């Protein structure tokens, strides 16, 4: 008997709540852990995108490569001889 | 406490327990009932275009971090960083005792991080630096207005970084350390609420449409002499912004004493007149309800009628009779008024509106006005007069450019937005697919034929538009769609009163049309229809 | 050793360039022309060489999308003529250059 | 080695099932429950520094918890007669234990003190045998005073024939928290035995004179800016609130209690549990302090005095040791080195704590049947 | 004298209090490992932000390098490129 059953079970409840859901539960320690895959990844990205801006402006430095690429692209130039095909 | 053989005893010592506990809990509850949160700065938002190409990104530079308790135990440095930090003496003295009781002052804000390094290094009176973001523009005066600025707080000011001011501005987060009574941060243990940074945020402006728009408003401008202009080029299907430009525009990074002129948008705050440019959708709305037929003849001899103490007068008065493609060729006035006086103005109103005259843009900026589109229940001879004529109504750029658009998508009014449209949206069928149609032939014919109009003609595309004039002091008005088929992007050009040029909009503002949707079009890889 | 196709590219793109060369053999061998070299710099660009002489140039991103353009372009409209052809161009946002 | 247990009859292997005191293993099972949730809480942080391992002092705590119960079903096997015939030797072994711990050949030291033996994995402190050696043998000393000459003076210094070395030997390395909660113990436990209040009182103010002589020249080791913790640590009551901040969510164990699993395990708990949990740890330590004076007080009904002096001299180790260590982390008293009894993460306290908590389940068994 | 006897609910209570004390420890080391993963996300946070306030000083530095201007007369005068004619142009489709 004894009301020790009915503390138990209310302790039990809300510490089960307080676990499973809510601030610092392990619902939130997989979102956190997913947060920390989906970060690492992006760092990935991010860190190979500046790697490859880095090597863009060093040729920008002394080449022109750079400057062909970016006037065929956005200013729609071409070099001698012509015959752009479009579509 | 009976069974014991000296009750009095275990009395007293249970009585001294209670109250040695008593004393506790009233020490606990009765009395009871360091470490400092500091924010995480959140990434700002990257603004690109619909490309690819940044338009305003989140480059670093390191600040001076300065801490006035430790100031003030090294007050006899205060000169020799003040030599270094570029201030007098006094003013450094003065500002660091008026912070006194402060823990954190700034002292530079833009400093670049291989000297603001050796500064903190040479001196070291207890200063400290941080690196925070501070936002810059690659693209710079063209995309100026468009793309606002933000202040040394790095929020939104003006423009699109304070119009999604909450999208690009991340959640800041929060974090424990132990900071003593001076300020110093001892260590950093617990972050409890990690920085969101903000999200990245891709505009509709193509940067070649507008490098090309903002190249051929500038030379209109040198060359035409006049006092401001804007351009807003749009893609009729999507409904969204390819383009805006106002040549007063300033440079958005180097914002040292700006003239307000400089930071004005001129295509959303400046109203003005549509004048001719309104006339197309008058004249549809009369096709739409008074069965009007295009090739109708109206009698616009003596090209002057007299309205009570309001006069409507036309610029050329040789031609007797004109037809509404004669009409609109002559830019001619008394015969869309009397057309207008045949008709409905109600219809004329809400034609108007459901197109977005002077209601209001989907845009939301900051630096915005509407134009004024007037409603009456009765419409008098002198109100339709002055309402569908462009004479009394008034529109901003980006409104007239919008309901070009909205004209040239077979009358498909698709809502208007800055941000990418990745799908095209439903809009409304403000005006009925035949009518739009029968309108844009006119408008391509009106550009076609050897009016007045001739010049707006576009190398290689069959472009169409009409041009119209203001009065308040002329302003250049030119607005079309190049395309005839299918029409795929509409633009308006506005420019102000040119000094050493005719305010004529087929002679001011058409060379202008005419030379950027040429680039515009070729850019944007559509089939010639000449 | 000189018959296979040689790799060239950066140091830690070596195993990038690979993959690279097997999607764009796979996507290029109904149009006939077979790959004698790709060339890689650090900014991204794509450059490759066939065996007949002609030689395509290939810029950093979209190149899964500008190659397919390229292959609807030669084989509907460029199939025919193509010994004058000696650079092609594909650095447009849909375009094609032929020289 | 088990002939002195009695597993046939005890409280858990009786006929009649199982028949021990449900009140006070109800209170002592939720304060040793408790006593491990608050030790994992408050030791995370502090166990990460140490070894990498975060439930390093919350595994060795459970661990040490799993042998108390053990300990405790061992002990209320032990009738108490044997208690009774054993308390000299008990006496003579937790003496040759602080000898042992005073001698630096085996002692391992701390900060301030020396009061453990290593042991390997396990370490052990003889302070809180010695506390329950002392009590048993002045229980011992108690009910001998009722058979031998009345009023003897010769027998008015007899505690203090082994009182006062153990006082003096356990201030001798720093454990004045110890030596005070086992002095309380013995005094209240004559005030409680039927010595005469002049005769208390002289005995109780030459032992406090002794004591007061013998805490000088005592430093920690013989042959054979600290205000912060404090000051933060009463910070956390406050901020705790009527309703605490919730289990593992505590603050100031992160940076000003290295001591938060040892010794401010009170105000861990009044942090994390809040102000009503504070006062429910307080009413829980004091039911089963009255609980455990009570079986005395039934003990001396039936007529078994022993047993009812060796429940008092626990009950009152009891409370001293928690009234102390809650009104140090609550700020009343100075004194720093104490434990609590249960909630505490001392491995070797934790042990004696169930052995004490089965001997007054055994009082309470043995007042009843035989 | 007597005799007394655990409530009837004694194995019940007994695993209710277990479950209790583990849940409890549950709750402290996911309350430890979310404080952990907080402060591990942070660490990722601060290696993005790093990341990207170099992109933009690397961005700042090209943009003196790169403008539609500079590109526009590099390609004429230097690489003698060309805008094709509308009709020059060959589309497909």
């Amino acid at each position: 008997p004894y009301w020790l059953f009915v503390v138990l079970i209310l302790a039990l409840a809300g510490l089960q709540y307080r676990l499973w859901v809510g601030d610092g539960s392990l619902a939130q320690v997989r979102d956190l852990q997913k947060q920390i895959a989906d970060q690492h990844g992006e760092n990935e990205r991010l860190l190979e995108r500046n790697r490859i801006l880095e090597a863009e402006v060093a040729e920008l430095k002394k080449g022109t490569e750079t400057v062909e690429e970016r006037a065929r692209h956005e200013l729609g130039m071409v070099k001698d001889g012509e015959t752009l095909y479009q579509l | 406490f009976q069974g014991a053989l000296y009750p009095w005893r275990f009395c007293v010592i249970v009585g001294l327990l209670l109250a040695m506990v008593g004393a506790i809990v009233w020490r606990i509850v009765d009395l009871h009932v360091s470490v400092r949160h500091i924010a995480i700065p959140a990434h700002r938002g990257l603004i690109t275009d619909r490309n690819g190409e940044p338009l305003a990104v989140s480059t670093p530079v390191t600040t001076l971090w300065a801490n006035p308790k430790e100031l003030m135990t090294a007050k006899e440095r205060w000169p020799q960083l003040a030599a270094a930090l570029g201030q007098d003496t006094k003013l450094f003295a003065d500002r660091i005792e008026q912070n006194a009781e402060r823990e954190f002052i700034y002292l530079v804000r833009g400093l670049t991080p291989e000297q603001g390094e050796g500064v903190i290094a040479l001196k070291v009176p207890g200063v400290y630096s941080i690196e925070e973001f501070r936002r810059f523009y690659p693209a710079g005066e063209v995309v100026a207005h468009a793309v606002g600025f933000t202040d040394v707080d790095d929020r939104g000011r003006e423009g699109i970084e304070l119009a999604f001011d909450e999208w690009l501005a991340g959640v800041p987060g929060k974090r424990q350390v132990l900071k003593d009574r001076r300020g110093r941060v001892i260590k950093d243990v617990q972050v409890t609420k990690n920085a969101k940074p903000g999200k990245t945020l891709a505009l509709s402006i193509d940067l070649r449409l507008q490098y090309l728009a903002h190249r051929e408003l500038r030379n209109a401008l040198l060359e035409n002499g006049a006092k401001a202009g804007s351009l807003v080029i749009m893609d009729v299907k999507t409904g969204e912004i390819l383009a805006m430009t106002n040549q007063p525009t300033y440079n958005p990074n180097n914002r040292r004493n700006l003239q307000p002129a400089a930071m004005r948008n001129r295509a959303m705050i400046d109203v003005f007149e549509p004048g001719s440019t309104v006339k197309p959708f008058s004249m549809s709305a009369a096709l739409a309800s008074g069965r009007w037929k295009p090739s109708d003849i109206v009698d616009v001899y003596p090209g002057t009628l007299q309205i009570g103490r309001y006069t409507i007068r036309d610029v050329s008065r040789n031609s007797r009779q004109l037809d509404l493609t004669g009409i609109l060729i002559k830019s001619s006035n008394v015969g869309i008024s009397k057309i207008a006086f045949d008709i409905g103005a109600e219809s004329i109103y809400s034609v108007m509106q459901q197109v977005g005259l002077g209601q209001d843009t989907g845009l939301g900026f900051p630096g915005e006005r509407v134009g004024n589109l007037p409603n009456h229940r009765k419409w008098p001879k002198a109100e339709t007069a002055t309402l569908a004529y462009g004479y009394g109504l008034s529109v901003t750029a980006i409104q007239l450019a919008h309901a070009y658009a909205a004209l040239a998508n077979d009358g498909k009014s698709v809502p208007l937005s800055m941000t990418r449209v990745d799908r095209v949206p439903d809009g409304v069928q403000v005006i009925s697919p035949e009518v739009a149609s029968t309108v844009q032939g006119m408008l391509q014919q009106v550009v076609e034929a050897q009016g007045g109009v001739f010049r707006a003609q576009v190398p290689g595309y069959h472009a169409a538009g009409k041009s119209g004039t203001a009065r308040k002091a002329y302003r250049s008005l030119f607005a079309g769609f190049a395309p005839a088929t299918d029409p795929r992007i509409a633009m308006v050009v506005v420019i102000d009163e040119p000094s050493k040029a005719g305010y004529f909009g087929g002679l001011v503002s058409a060379p202008v049309f005419s030379k950027v949707m040429a680039g515009a079009l070729r850019l944007m890889n559509v089939p010639p229809d000449n | 050793y000189e018959h296979l196709p040689r790799l060239h590219g950066p140091q830690r793109a070596q195993q990038q360039v690979m993959q690279q060369y097997q999607l764009l053999s796979q996507l290029l061998r109904p149009l006939g022309f077979s790959i004698a070299r790709l060339e890689m710099s650090d900014r991204g660009g794509w450059a490759l060489t066939t065996a007949q002489g002609v030689e395509i140039q290939i810029g950093r991103d979209h190149v899964v999308d500008k190659i397919r353009r390229f292959v609807s372009i030669y084989d509907k409209a460029l199939k025919d003529q193509i010994s004058n052809i000696a650079r092609i161009d594909l650095r447009y946002p849909n375009g094609l250059a032929v020289a | 080695m088990l002939s002195v247990l009695r597993p046939f009859p005890s409280p858990l292997l009786s006929r009649h099932g199982i028949d021990l005191d449900f009140p006070l293993l109800a209170g002592c099972l939720a304060l040793l429950g408790l006593g491990l949730v608050m030790v994992t809480s408050a030791s995370s942080e502090v166990a990460a520094a140490q070894s990498g391992n975060p439930l390093y002092f919350s595994v060795r705590h459970l661990i040490y918890l799993v042998i108390g119960l053990i300990s405790c079903g061992l002990t209320m096997m032990v009738p108490m007669a044997t208690w009774q015939r054993w308390g000299w030797k008990l006496l003579l072994v937790a003496f040759g234990l602080l000898v042992l711990v005073i001698t630096p050949g085996i002692g391992r030291e701390v900060n301030g003190s020396m009061r453990w033996i290593g042991f390997g994995l396990f370490n052990i402190q003889p302070s809180e045998i010695a506390k329950v050696c002392v009590v048993i043998f002045m229980a011992g000393y108690l009910i001998r005073r009722q058979q031998e000459v009345r009023e003897s003076w010769m027998g008015f210094f007899k505690p203090f024939v082994v009182l006062l070395p153990m006082a003096g030997l356990l201030l001798r390395e720093p454990d004045f928290g110890a030596t005070v909660v086992m002095m309380g113990a013995a005094a209240a436990m004559l005030f409680l035995g039927g010595v005469g209040l002049f005769r208390f009182g002289l005995m109780v103010l030459l032992a406090v004179g002794a004591v007061v002589l013998l805490i000088q020249t005592q430093p920690y080791r013989m042959a054979r800016g600290a205000g912060y913790q404090l000051s933060q640590a009463l910070i956390a009551f406050g901020r705790g609130g009527w309703l605490g901040m919730g289990l593992g969510n505590s603050i100031q164990k992160q940076f000003y209690l290295p001591e938060a699993h040892t010794d401010f395990v009170f105000a861990v708990l009044a942090e994390e549990l809040g102000i009503v949990g504070a006062l429910a740890t307080v009413a829980l330590f004091v039911f089963v302090s009255l609980r455990a004076l009570y079986i005395g007080i039934w003990a001396e009904q039936a007529k078994q005095f022993f047993s009812a002096y060796v429940a008092y001299g626990l009950a009152f180790l009891w409370i001293g040791q928690f009234l102390i260590n809650i009104g140090v982390n609550v700020g009343l008293l100075p004194t720093k080195g104490l434990t609590l009894p249960f909630l505490s993460y001392g491995g070797s306290s934790l042990v004696i704590c169930c052995a004490c908590l089965g001997m007054l389940l055994r009082i309470e068994w043995e007042r009843r049947t035989h | 004298l007597f005799v007394k006897r655990l409530p009837t609910g004694s194995f019940l209570m007994l695993l209710l209090y277990i479950g209790l004390l583990l849940s409890a420890i549950a709750v402290a080391y996911s309350t430890y490992w979310n404080r952990q993963l907080l402060n591990s996300l942070y660490s990722e946070l601060s290696v993005r932000d790093k990341a990207q306030a170099e992109w933009g000083r690397l961005i700042l530095e090209q943009s003196t390098w790169t403008a539609h201007s500079r590109i526009e007369s590099l390609a004429v005068e230097q690489l003698r490129m060309r805008v094709p004619d509308p009709a020059e142009v060959r589309m497909v489709a």
